[PDB]
């Protein structure tokens, strides 16, 4: 394992476990937090504009290219950062750098390419919205935040038809530098990660375009749709990527509930609810954290009628961990899911990719899953106590969604 | 993401596969309390 | 040489109808394709340049001929873009035929 | 019953028009006999400019200091002008009835034009009619216009072509000011809680000192294939504001597929336009001219005493809603004394709408209407809208 | 605005007025 | 001359015979949209596009015919306290116009397929009515400026079209068109006939009505970014409701700060939120005073339209001359001038015969008693400078609500407003 | 008249491919507006009814003897309907006349 960093900021971390297939992804910070109100959903037709046809080969070559060999090249966005990436048979894996670079690196941006992509970016856009997480998660970002991470992940309807090639060029010249992106490597050899990174990845080297600070808001924005379950998100402000509070924050989030173990009522607020509603629901604890700020809070999905004092009991729970009411036992079980959990992510392969490469654009440095796993376990039982209070004080932005006739306000919660 | 968002990094994961119920398929003639107005004849009217 | 090309453009006689040598194309898929990603300038002109000469026609009349094109004044505004198209077809029918 | 409109004429030829009525709000106007008609192709956007320029100041207001006058009394200051008239009204309070006469005759005489503002108000002129393209019926009744009085100052439109606006200065505006602006050519019209030997007194004291076309026939067409919807304008030839048949013409119109159908009487002194506007997707269009020709078509030869009564009963809500308000009142005894010389009172026009049958609604329809050259004017995806020989084809009927 | 342009006069066109549209 | 009969059953009659040639009448109902609840949002606004559909009486063929076979006129407005139907007509036509208005009133049927018909027809005027941004902008608002009852907009949320069925419009009638709720109020008509249409018709319902909740402030702010051309944003705070001696005062404020220009495309050049954002700002801008006052509470603000770039700081510019008269910054002379140009707007207002009719009927529904336009004037003069310098201070203090939209790269928020 | 009734019911044989009275009337333009107007489970049902009845006339068969329609057993569901549409129809001509 490899990480060494090239001289333009390209990073190349590469690995060799010679494995049947291999995966080789790139990984740039230009998510959707870098656009302003100007070309909002730039970002979105970016990521859908893997297919275009670029300098290095045509869409055509490049698409059938790449099914020829079985082989797959996907694109994954957060916020913050984009990746994309290749797999196929290691016998092929030279012309997958050959079109994944070239996709990087050397962009056309043809006018009617992306006059024809935008009617498919509707298209992902209504695909995506088909559920409720999604719109109440874009609602509590955008609700959350001022500037940077209240930009949505999806393009506006309004922006639609209205983003052309000059943005698109203006974006990638402003963002896909050198020193923004590491290109990692597994089952490959480090030194073709190189030479690729010399005949690519070496020509664009500034730092780009520096992104602004995030800057807390609070609100709530409330959606009445009449659909059958009320769905609500109520977060606040939290620790940032690179701090000992943000591990405070991912334990108190695997303490309160995250994610069903079992095909998990023990949760402190899946208990707190259970003992009073015997209605349907799901409640957990959202931790999303980028590398300015982050946020902390409660999900909650249930009845509408019962929508009120559901989310109340699962505030009320938290309220409990913010006065000292935990116990020991408890919190070392949340470790054990916490670092279970970590261990299945990186697990698999692309998984496995993914982090490293986050790794790689986020700290420059890998850390060995046992690293982790000391530092966790650092984070102690005031710790986790802590970073409840700063949620249970700090000023919440709310998200909801569905028949809110009974759903509380923020000066009711 | 997943290691926070847990449940909910697929929601803050957008992806696309990039090479290739589903979407169903998804203009008219043109200060104060705004007061809605129409009528039999009486064309719509915002009086505000 | 160019001079009878010019003399041929003369013969041509779109200039005398005012007609861009791409005007003059017959319309081809291929060309069509071109026409699609010509940018709306081109082709709101294209079209009014190719109104013209039909209304032209349909009177058995030619453009003044200070009005009519030059041989130099011809520009070939589609030939790139077809340029593109045809590479593209090319490229497709070869994989094709292998 | 309805208020009298008892009018005076003073030496300078200003009548002074009045209709008292117990709202102690009134609305005094200036209406003055002066348009885009009278405007010579080399002055074509004065009137515009100047109805711009008229509340920027005056001497003896100078600037914002005017119409801080009018705020002080809590007044309306409004302007329009037309292809014939050009109004500028007031409405105000009963009892600031002298101070506001007194603005109005600053308006029209004393006036400053100030070559400051003249710039800024060719950039404001200048930019709104760069978007005022925006506006489709405003365009498409322009082209009409344009089409159906080709040759006359009548078809010159108000605001002017771009052109002259940049092109125009103080001492033509002055020309245009001091040719036009003639007293004897000029109602001083009030509406409301006034009395007219007050008005008069106050006339007499201030604004004492105050010193044809064919129609075409023919069809013009704008294509953009952008635009959302199309709007079409179809008209004849009106016969003008003296003619007493166009009150048998509005019972026509109160009888009659696009999104959007409306019907005009345009009147000018002795010509005029009287037909259809409507706006409508491009794949119904045709549809459209079909189905509103048949209509004329069926009023010149299939007329009915329902129908008739019908439009009858319409024009009369019309004209009382319309003399309704002390706005349209005093609009309308400016333009009655404009145009007719007189104000006619509503039993008058009761009479006139009494007196119309179908007999001689069909009569006066197939004199206006049947086998006539229209006006065709469109704009917007307007392909499938038909050709001048289809339109004028359905103009008449084989079957009579 | 489109107020700009003006109509071409078809005059030349144009032949010989209600009095003679009856007769046209 | 104003003759009002509050009858037993809760309605009022009122009527005024000037001897008119076109006499109006009209009836008035406490049924706004503020009276739905999340289960029938959009009620209303099908109620008042369903007014010429088939009632116990007259069919939906008979009506429309019968009232263009006189001339007449049907109308309906709405706002989210009241609802009016207004009728208007030769004297000679006014029997079976009144019979037409209060079949429409009192005994609709609400067939499926009418309002299955008519639900399309209610997509097409929401589409109509947010064609201008000031609609928008004025309905994100009040949503966000209250919580449950005048939160409810006026026209019909998307996902409720094709969701509205005959049984809530029969609700929603049989709950609020009672006649204790009720006022029918005629210009140009005797006293004695609208008394006798009072008894055959208006029978139906003579309850006091399923109440209304009270509407609770909430603040906060809804954006819209959608790229139009001009940046909109209206801030407000709670106020006096309608009925109120505050609203006259802040009625008073709004004709202080600027309350439309009087001349055409007035420069305002009086008032003190124009000349304090044009002495700053040499882009166009429109900058106003909103105030809408409702039986249990108002809303007073400012409203901007200005190009996207100066959108902050003549929101502040405004903003900051508002605490200027939070601070007592004013003069007598601007005050008098305020309360000119109030009485003559009010003056204007009732001038029209639908004004006229409008206001009675508003009065009746509000107070049960007419307030002659005298009584008025001098209300409106016991409203004294420092009564408007307090209005101000409430809005200056009170949580704020603001609705923006437009290109909001440079509009403030209301932690930095 | 009532015995007479059922037995011509009987004798006319729609109640033999399980029909009701009402789907076997002719669809002018005023039955396919009461049609129109049907409320969607009664419609449902009659055009289930009615390819029922296509199906077994297809196949030359009937329906079993226990599973006939009967002459009381006659809901006349679209009757009412059709009166309203008749009325309407008759309403608007006598205005044009």
């Amino acid at each position: 394992l490899e990480f060494t960093k090239l001289p333009n900021g390209l990073v190349i971390a590469s690995l060799e476990n010679y494995a049947p297939l291999s995966r080789i992804g790139l990984f740039v910070k230009a998510g959707s937090r870098y656009e302003d109100s100007n070309n909002l959903g730039t970002s979105h037709l970016l990521r859908l504009a893997s297919s275009l046809t670029t300098k290095g080969a045509s869409s055509f070559k490049i698409t059938r290219g790449i099914e020829a060999v079985g082989g797959k090249l996907s694109v994954t966005a957060t916020r913050e950062n984009m990746a994309y990436t290749v797999e196929g048979i290691r016998s092929d894996i030279e012309i997958l750098m050959e079109f994944l670079l070239n996709v990087t690196t050397a962009p056309e941006f043809r006018r009617w390419e992306v006059a024809a992509l935008r009617s498919q970016l509707k298209i992902d856009k209504a695909v995506a919205f088909q559920n409720s997480q999604t719109r109440i998660i874009e609602n509590l970002h955008d609700v959350a935040y001022k500037n940077a991470l209240a930009n949505p992940l999806y393009c506006p309807d309004y922006r639609m038809g209205k983003i052309t090639s000059e943005e698109l060029h203006y974006f990638v010249q402003n963002h896909f530098t050198s020193a923004r992106m590491a290109l990692v490597g597994l089952g490959v050899s480090h030194s073709v990660l190189k030479q690729v990174a010399e005949q690519f990845l070496n020509m664009r080297g500034g730092l780009g375009l520096a992104g602004a600070k995030a800057k807390y808001r609070g609100g709530e924005i409330r959606e009445q749709n009449g659909d059958n379950l009320v769905h609500a998100a109520i977060v606040a402000e939290s620790a940032a990527i690179g701090n000992a509070e943000a591990n405070a924050f991912s334990v108190l989030q695997h303490l309160l509930g995250a994610g069903p173990h079992i095909k998990n009522t023990t949760s402190l607020l899946s208990q707190s609810v259970a003992k009073g509603s015997h209605q349907p629901f799901d409640v957990s604890a959202f931790n999303a954290s980028y590398s300015d700020s982050g946020l902390f809070g409660i999900y909650t999905i249930s009845q509408a009628a019962a929508a009120g004092e559901v989310i109340n009991a699962a505030y009320n729970q938290v309220k409990a961990v913010a006065q000292g009411n935990l116990s020991s036992a408890d919190v070392q079980a949340a470790k054990n899911k916490l670092k279970a959990g970590y261990l299945m992510s990186v697990e698999t392969s692309e998984g496995f990719l993914s982090e490293i490469g986050s790794q790689a654009l986020a700290a420059g440095s890998y850390m060995p899953p046992s690293t982790v796993l000391q530092q966790i376990d650092s984070v102690a039982d005031a710790d986790v106590v802590k970073a409840a209070k700063k949620f249970v004080s700090g000023k919440k932005s709310m998200a909801a969604s569905g028949n809110l006739g009974h759903t509380p306000f923020l000066d009711e919660l | 993401v997943a290691a926070r968002s847990g449940p909910f990094a697929p929601v803050l994961s957008a992806t696309s596969r990039g090479v290739a119920g589903a979407v169903p398929a998804a203009v008219l003639d043109v200060a104060r309390p705004l007061v809605a107005t129409v009528g039999l004849n009486v064309p719509a009217s915002v009086r505000f | 040489l160019d001079g009878f090309r010019k003399w041929y453009y003369n013969a041509a006689g779109f200039n005398k109808l005012g007609l861009m040598r791409d005007d003059t194309l017959h319309e081809t898929e291929d060309v069509k394709e071109a026409i699609r990603r010509l940018p709306e300038d081109l082709y709101n002109d294209r079209m009014f340049r190719i109104k013209r000469a039909l209304d032209l026609t349909m009177r058995h009349q030619i453009l003044p001929k200070d009005q009519w094109t030059k041989y130099e004044e011809d520009k070939f505004y589609l030939e790139p873009y077809l340029k593109e198209v045809i590479r593209e077809r090319k490229e497709r029918e070869e994989w094709a035929k292998k | 019953s309805v208020p009298e409109t008892q009018v005076s004429i003073l030496d300078n030829g200003l009548r002074v028009a009045s209709e008292q009525s117990s709202h102690a709000t009134c609305t005094v106007g200036v209406w003055i006999d002066a348009g885009s008609r009278y405007e010579t192709e080399k002055n074509n956007g004065a009137g515009y400019f100047l109805e711009h320029l008229a509340f920027k100041g005056t001497k003896n207001r100078p600037g914002n200091a005017l119409e801080k006058e009018v705020e002080s009394i809590g007044a309306h200051l409004n302007a329009y002008s037309t292809r014939e008239h050009t109004a500028y009204l007031i409405k105000a309070l009963s009892k600031d009835l002298p101070k506001v006469v007194e603005l109005l005759a600053d308006i029209v005489q004393n006036s400053s034009l100030e070559d400051s503002q003249i710039e800024k108000e060719r950039d404001v002129i200048l930019r709104e009619m760069q978007e005022n393209d925006a506006s489709m019926q405003n365009v498409v009744f322009d082209y009409l216009h344009a089409t159906a009085f080709q040759g006359t100052p009548l078809a010159q439109a108000v605001e002017g072509p771009s052109e002259n606006v940049r092109r125009l200065s103080r001492t033509d505006l002055t020309d245009y000011l001091n040719r036009h602006y003639k007293a004897p050519r000029m109602v001083l019209a009030a509406a409301g809680g006034v009395e007219h030997q007050q008005l008069l007194d106050l006339a007499q004291k201030h604004l004492s000192s105050v010193s044809p076309c064919r129609f075409t026939g023919s069809e013009i067409r704008h294509r953009d294939d952008a635009l959302p919807l199309a709007h079409v304008a179809i008209a004849v030839e009106g016969p003008g504001w003296a003619n007493p048949d166009n009150v048998t013409l509005q019972v026509a119109n109160a009888i009659i597929l696009c999104q959007s159908f409306q019907t005009f009487n345009i009147s000018y002194s002795d010509t005029g336009l009287l037909g259809a506007h409507f706006v409508c997707d491009a794949m119904s269009i045709d549809d459209m001219v079909f189905f509103l020709q048949g209509q004329w078509m069926r009023l010149c030869t299939s007329a009915t005493e329902s129908e008739v009564t019908r439009g009858k009963n319409i024009l009369r809500n019309a004209l009382v809603s319309h003399l309704d308000g002390t706005t349209p009142v005093c609009e309308d005894i400016g333009r009655s004394l404009l145009t007719y010389g007189r104000r006619i009172p509503l039993a008058e026009w009761e009479s006139r709408i009494q007196e119309v049958d179908a007999q001689m609604l069909r009569d006066i329809c197939s004199k206006y209407f049947y086998d006539q050259c229209p006006a065709v004017a469109g704009y917007g995806p307007i392909e499938q809208l038909p050709d001048y020989n289809r339109i004028r084809s359905g103009m008449f009927w084989l079957r009579f | 605005s489109h107020t700009d342009v003006k109509v071409p006069d078809f005059s030349d066109y144009r032949r010989a007025s209600k009095e003679s549209s009856e007769a046209r």
